[PDB]
């Protein structure tokens, strides 16, 4: 599993830059 | 947060989702949405 110790966030913003 | 019980989907589930959280994600990034403008 990867369990989340530790998350990104402007990352997702670039992915959904991308997706929309 | 709000839940509708019915659901074309099925069983039961809140109703807000990932593109509302998203647009609020890009209007905090914007440096139209705000906690009022979901509230409406």
């Amino acid at each position: 599993t990867n369990a989340s110790p530790f998350i990104k966030r402007d990352r997702m913003r670039r992915n959904f830059l991308r997706m929309r | 947060f709000i839940v509708e019980d019915d659901e074309s989907l099925g069983h039961k589930e809140l109703k807000v989702r990932k593109g509302h959280i998203a647009k609020l994600m890009a209007t905090e990034y914007q440096d139209e949405y705000t906690w009022s403008s979901l509230l409406n």
